[PDB]
């Protein structure tokens, strides 16, 4: 809806060309990192927690919970900033380049980021872009450059641009000569694909050539272009709302099943830190009842704190009782599970497996995210066309008139035209070494395959495609005759029609429709009296497992065609709904066509195609196929597929026997309950199309005593492996929703091919986009990538999983590793008079949770694989099945708790009990309560290490250097820190206390034992699960 | 093409320990064989120490010294009539216990300016505002100031051998060496420079409840200020309520009799520290000691309470395993 002049003069009110890829800045960074911080439940809650010590009088110095506090940000904050930091050095090169404007018959060098809106721009060879040109000459006639959007969305190939035809011969001729022009294109929309605008050139004295735009004139901001001299563009998007910039955005999907359970969690802790206060509190107040239990003469309460008012005083305590039990919030959790992700995702990225030759790329990670969310799928929609069969049509066994073709000349040589005509082939320019070849370079290249086979079976055939050449075509029947063809409208093909169509102008004559499509959609259009003829043929090479194909012409008359031709214009130049506005000026346009012939074109399988889809089965996903082929050919491609054993039982629910508005639910409920309800078991598949299909959704609201979608849904969870065919473009979207939305919330894996698929991709909890023959339009929106099929079971399993066990194996020890560090400080406000003494030292309530037991967790996040990587892949019984979440369900939870409280209690009881003996030493000498604070500390950080000791079921060489490098790393900090570090000190509390906590023989015995009966309840499972 | 690194692959040289029940049942009886030898090898040098605790506390209207349970003169004079059974071999050490004694009080903990009994100088005439409800007296500073400090136990024991005639034989008892030479040296020290133990000591003073200057706890220059044993051992806290905290070693004499030979003895305790009115108790723990340390069961009843539990599950594994 925007405006634009090419010199800017026509006959700042836009953006300005600066491309800001960063969100911090060199001044807001802290006001705006912190807080996108401190909003996070366990990183402000550690905030409050630190004022109520500087302000109140409390235990713990101020230390002991703004350090652990003010690392973890330090450390969070840097690499989230430096990991910034990358994009703005990145960024001030690509706007900070040189490009060429003309400003007056001047060819300046401006830096890129001073670019405005209208205004000339110049491109040399091999140079990147300045902004969303649009094309308006070349060096050369033709008005054609290629491009390699090898940055954008990663493709690799020369795709290949239009200039505008009223100015192609502009060329250095001074196109300054302040040349007229309208460019209105609708507001910069990130589709990066639809582009909707007109130019409004002015002639010298009047002109208002209505030269419509397309996506096929914008040259995006960052798609090196090659194969060229020079272009001239008119810059119409300046940055920051040219298409790429706007796709900096796709957070909207990093939402995992292990990101809210460390939200569960908490508020659990949450509503347990408090009874540890709450139950630590009024037994206070009520032991305190006693007249002499305090201040008995030998600790006189200070004058002043004599004096303070009971109710207050009754809350300094249960703000006491937080402070002192805070540490029962792991503190730096949203650092490591953080780090973890970060350093832990590549790995998805360098694995060799996911690497194919030919493509000669590998795997891709679009969402650091995601990972934990592959060993959760429960529902896996792959695509037919283009995953399940790689993109290599070849053209076999046409029928013509239903007299298959192996009718001379009166039509046939027609249906050749048909073939050879309306299609996007654009052979490969380029001339190769000819004569040496089959028959010359003739390489084609175009996106859509079910064509490309066709033209090479014509090839095998008289006629042949060679041409395109200046706005005709070129064609050899059977001779030597190029036979030029004069192109009018090429009608794009668009899935929610399923034709696409040409209108040319016989050489030497009338004009022609030709026209193909899948024939569910070509017959409804056609002398019917013929279908039947044919009919039967296209079920035959349907039947065995053939793409199909039907080809009609309409021969049109000259006195109509105006009417057309102004109508379909006409119907371009609207800048609203353009697309819709003229997807329906030419379906009114394929009336009634002569159908001619049919075609029929075969495909083949993946390597496993056919393996892993009998491997999922095996790890219990329910994998469906969302085709948009005819029915009976997916069914066929089904079998070879694997996924329909012999014997399955299909509910089919085909035109071929809905054919009607009431009749389904009849047979709707019948091959539900009293077929699939009154009970190996994959006895039944379903089986459903795209007009069956909408039937159900939409029209669901009649029936509000038994709804049929409700009824509908009820069969999809109790079918192993479902089919929909003729599915259109958007309701490969609906059923994803129709089916994420119940009972639950089934995390639905898609797996895509092509642009057909965009609409899952965007939709699934997880998608995959392979990048195959097609585009990289599906594989650029989905999450993940990988350049193939077969490795979709190499990613779900031997990935998701790990992904996963290595993960719900942390949030849950993370936690674990704390409810028994501050257990005993409770216990211990037992035999105190509840005046929150603790246990600990300080030195040991920083540090034991960023340093004393911070590494080991995370190493065994990393690196590690508690099923060898090889026995997991090579085995999909169960191991993508003992994880349905399993893992951090209120089941296991609640068991390492109970855990952590045994382990606990054991730690104080345990030594409790070794302090009524009057000495340890040999000397004889006594142990004071500090002592009694490294006891049961050396004693903690021996467990909550150990306790990683007997799961790490992978054990490299880092493991052996981290576990055994934090305990060595205990024993000396309390060996140092115990030493002379008095200076700064102020309480020199600690100065001995370890080393001779050591020099008793008799403690280690309590030591070494008190460990063992707290994994007594660990090295137990093993045993009673390891026998059977 | 792609990186075939050792690490990214993701196949790094690992162990893989295959832990198996057919290679974990041993795990089981390879303790049992460790423990119990134990368990048991310490529970005999657990009831081979001979210890006898009198509780001298009072509140026995028959208590040989309720005489002086209420406020009288002083110095009090308690005499408590005792016998042993069976000599004590070694060197035997004399704790004092107590109870309800909440020596462990974090209002009571921080009651200590570990930097000025260090010695600190400066420190000195002005510690810190921590041992504030015994900080200044008549506007003064306290050299042991604090609570900790202040209520030093403060009553003298006595063990008297009653020979053959009447007259009762006294027991030579010992004081010095009863602090952790580590912080005896180091930990404690008296004021910066000084030649008496007096000077030094110029704008302090005494404690509130105490009776007599830092300076003037022992004669003996190498136990008067600050490093006095019995104040040491006083200042690092209980640790417990029922605690007990070494008061005096009689070392074992070289000849071979036994340092307590059995009979009736006489103990008569110069009672001054009251305690009666928190309702908490006395004693006066004689003891030996091995290298367990002194007598306590818990260490031998746990062991063979562990090493005869993991040791017979194995069984019920082991023939419930073949049994299927
Ligand atoms: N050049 C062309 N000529 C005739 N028909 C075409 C065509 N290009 C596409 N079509 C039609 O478009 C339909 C595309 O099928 P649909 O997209 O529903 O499933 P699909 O098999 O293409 C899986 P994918 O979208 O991944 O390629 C086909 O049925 C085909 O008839
Ligand atoms: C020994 O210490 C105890 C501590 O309670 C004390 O009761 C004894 O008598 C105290 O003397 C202090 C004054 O010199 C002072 O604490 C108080 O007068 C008196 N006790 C009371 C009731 O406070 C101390 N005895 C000795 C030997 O001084
Ligand atoms: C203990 O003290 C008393 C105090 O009278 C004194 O006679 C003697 O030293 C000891 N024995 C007796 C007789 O009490």
């Amino acid at each position: 809806t925007r405006t634009v002049f090419v010199g800017n003069h026509p006959v700042q009110r836009f953006c300005d060309n600066r491309i800001v890829s960063s969100k911090y800045t060199l001044w807001n960074f802290l006001p705006k990192n912190l807080f996108e911080q401190f909003r996070r439940i366990a990183n402000f809650y550690f905030l409050i927690i630190f004022l109520v010590q500087v302000t109140v009088d409390t235990p713990t110095s101020p230390v002991t919970s703004g350090l652990p506090l003010f690392f973890v940000i330090t450390v969070t904050a840097i690499k989230q900033g430096y990991e910034d930091w990358l994009r703005h050095r990145a960024d001030n090169e690509v706007n900070k380049s040189t490009v060429y404007i003309i400003e007056n018959a001047k060819r300046v060098r401006k830096e890129s980021e001073k670019i405005k809106v209208g205004d000339v721009v110049e491109v040399q060879a091999d140079e990147t872009f300045p902004c969303d040109l649009i094309l308006l000459s070349s060096c050369t006639t033709d008005g054609t450059c290629y491009v390699t959007t090898a940055s954008l969305d990663g493709e690799s190939n020369c795709k290949t641009h239009y200039a505008v035809r009223d100015t192609i011969a502009l060329c250095t001729a001074e196109s300054i000569d302040t040349l007229r022009a309208a460019i209105e294109c609708e507001q910069p929309q990130p589709d990066l694909y639809k582009f909707v605008g007109r130019i409004n050139i002015y002639s010298n004295s009047l002109e208002a050539v209505a030269r419509s735009l397309g996506p096929e004139n914008l040259l995006l901001k960052g798609a090196t272009l090659k194969n060229t001299e020079k272009i001239y563009g008119v810059a119409v998007y300046t940055g920051m709302e040219t298409k790429m910039a706007l796709n900096y955005q796709g957070k909207s999907q990093k939402r995992s099943a292990v990101e809210k359970s460390i939200n569960a969690f908490l508020i659990v802790y949450l509503f347990i830190l408090l009874t540890k206060a709450a139950v630590c509190t009024t037994l206070k107040y009520v032991w305190q009842s006693t007249p002499y239990n305090d201040e008995p003469w030998y600790n006189q309460k200070t004058q002043k704190e004599r004096e303070t008012l009971k109710v207050l005083k009754m809350f300094t305590d249960f703000l006491s009782f937080m402070v002192l039990f805070n540490f029962i919030i792991p503190v730096s959790m949203y650092v490591t599970v953080e780090m973890q992700k970060f350093l832990g995702s590549f790995f998805i990225s360098w694995d060799k497996d996911f690497y194919d030759e030919e493509i000669n790329e590998g795997a891709l990670v679009n969402t650091s995210d995601l990972n934990e969310e592959l060993g959760q799928v429960d529902y896996v929609f792959t695509d037919k066309t283009g995953t399940l069969t790689e993109n290599s049509m070849e053209f076999i066994e046409c029928c013509i008139d239903g007299h298959k073709y192996k009718v001379d000349k009166n039509r046939e040589e027609l249906f050749l035209r048909a073939l050879c005509l309306c299609h996007t082939v654009e052979i490969k320019t380029n001339d190769a070494v000819d004569g040496a070849t089959e028959s010359a370079e003739l390489t084609y290249i175009s996106s859509s395959p079910d064509e490309i086979a066709l033209v090479k079976g014509a090839k095998r055939y008289g006629f042949t495609f060679l041409g395109n050449r200046n706005g005709y075509m070129r064609v050899e029947n059977q001779r030597k005759e190029i036979e030029e063809y004069e192109l009018l409208h090429t009608l794009n093909f668009d899935a929610v029609r399923r034709r696409m169509s040409v209108i040319v102008k016989t050489q030497e004559g009338d004009i022609l429709l030709f026209c193909k499509g899948a024939d569910s959609a070509v017959f409804p259009r056609v002398q019917n009296h013929e279908i039947e003829l044919t009919k039967v043929h296209v079920e035959r090479n349907a039947m065995d497992g053939y793409r199909t194909l039907c080809v009609a012409f309409k021969e049109i008359a000259p006195d109509d065609y105006e009417r057309i031709n102004r109508q379909l214009i006409e119907a371009k130049m609207a800048l609203q709904d353009r697309e819709e506005k003229m997807e329906k000026v030419f379906d009114d346009i394929e009336t009634n066509m002569n159908l001619i012939g049919a075609t029929a074109v075969e495909d083949k399988l993946q390597d496993q195609a056919a393996e892993t889809i009998e491997a999922l089965h095996a790890a219990g996903l329910k994998v469906w196929v969302l085709t948009g082929d005819k029915m009976e050919t997916a069914k066929s491609t089904c079998y070879a597929c694997r996924l329909f054993q012999t014997n399955t039982e299909l509910l089919e629910l085909t035109t071929k026997t809905i054919e009607e508005s009431e009749r389904k639910e009849d047979r709707l409920h019948e091959l539900l309950i009293e077929y699939r309800k009154k009970l190996e078991h994959q006895e039944y598949g379903l089986i459903i199309d795209g007009s069956t299909l909408s039937l159900i959704l939409n029209s669901s609201q009649d029936s509000s005593s038994n709804n049929y979608k409700s009824i509908f849904l009820q069969i999809c969870m109790k079918c192993t492996a479902v089919l929909c065919c003729r599915m259109a473009p958007l309701q490969k979207a609906q059923i994803v929703r129709m089916v994420k939305n119940l009972k639950g919330s089934p995390i639905t894996l898609s797996i895509g091919d092509g642009a057909n698929d965009v609409s899952m991709i965007l939709e699934s909890h997880v998608g995959i986009g392979i990048k195959g023959k097609e585009g990289r339009q599906a594989a650029r929106n989905s999450d993940y990538s990988v350049p193939k099929f077969k490795h979709l079971k190499k990613l779900l399993l031997a990935h998701g999983h790990l992904y996963y066990v290595r993960i719900a194996h942390l949030v849950q020890y993370f936690f674990y590793k704390n409810l028994c560090f501050i257990l005993p400080q409770f216990l211990y406000q037992f035999f105190c008079g509840f005046s929150q003494q603790p246990l600990y030292d300080a030195a040991y309530l920083t540090m034991y949770n960023i340093c004393f037991t911070s590494l080991p967790i995370l190493a065994y996040s990393l690196l590690e694989q508690h099923i060898n990587i090889d026995t997991l892949t090579s085995d999909p019984r169960l191991y993508m099945k003992i994880s349905g979440n399993a893992m951090l369900q209120l089941g296991p939870f609640l068991y390492w708790t109970f855990l952590a409280a045994f382990e606990g209690t054991v730690f104080f009881f345990g030594t409790y009990f070794l302090f009524q003996t009057a000495s340890l030493e040999e000397n004889g000498k006594v142990y004071g309560n500090w002592t009694f604070g490294t006891i049961v500390f050396t004693v903690l950080v021996f467990t909550v290490t150990l306790k990683l000791a007997l799961d790490t079921r992978f054990w490299t060489w880092i493991n052996h250097f981290v576990i055994w490098g934090s305990l060595a790393f205990y024993v000396f900090f309390s060996f140092f820190w115990g030493g002379i570090i008095w200076p700064f000190l102020k309480q020199q509390r600690m100065y001995f206390v370890f080393a001779q906590m050591l020099s008793s023989v008799s403690t280690w015995l309590a030591i070494i034992l008190l460990i063992f009966i707290s994994l007594f309840p660990e090295i137990l499972l093993i045993v009673l699960k390891n026998v059977r | 093409r792609p990186d075939n690194t050792a690490f990214k692959q993701q196949r790094l040289p690992a162990w893989q320990p295959i832990l198996t029940a057919g290679t974990v049942l041993p795990i089981f009886f390879i303790i049992g064989l460790i423990f119990i030898p134990i368990g048991i090898g310490i529970f005999v040098t657990s009831n081979n120490i001979r210890e006898i605790e009198i509780d001298y506390t009072g509140t026995e209207p028959s208590s040989p010294c309720n005489k002086c349970l209420s406020p009288d003169v002083t110095p009090c004079f308690c005499t408590i009539n005792f016998t042993l059974e069976k000599s004590f071999e070694g060197n035997v050490f004399m704790y004092y216990g107590l109870s309800n004694f909440y020596q462990n009080h974090r209002r009571y903990v921080k009651s200590r300016d570990d930097s000025q009994l260090n010695g600190d100088s400066s420190a000195l005439l002005n510690p810190s505002k921590e041992c504030e409800p015994y900080r200044r007296n008549e506007d003064k500073p306290i050299a042991p100031c604090g609570a900790i400090m202040n209520s030093m136990f403060n009553d003298t024991l006595e063990l008297f051998l009653i020979g053959q005639d009447s007259y009762p034989i006294p027991i030579a008892l010992k004081k010095k060496g009863i602090a952790w030479w580590t912080d005896k040296n180091v930990k404690f020290r008296n004021p910066p420079g000084g030649d008496n133990l007096e000077e030094r000591f110029k704008g302090t003073t005494k404690p509130v409840n105490w009776l007599k200057p830092v300076y003037m706890l022992d004669s003996d220059p190498d136990n008067n200020g600050f490093i006095n044993e019995d104040f040491i051992v006083w200042m690092r806290t209980a640790a417990l309520p029922t605690f007990r905290k070494l008061y005096r070693l009689i070392e074992r004499k070289s000849d071979l009799h036994p340092t307590l030979p059995a009979g009736r003895y006489w103990l008569n305790v110069t009672y001054n520290y009251p305690v009666h009115y928190f309702d908490g108790r006395k004693r006066m723990i004689l003891s030996t000691i091995s290298w367990m340390g002194g007598k306590n069961p818990f260490l031998g009843i746990a062991y063979i309470a562990v090493g005869s539990i993991s040791f017979l599950l194995g069984v019920v594994l082991l023939v419930i395993n073949h049994k299927y």
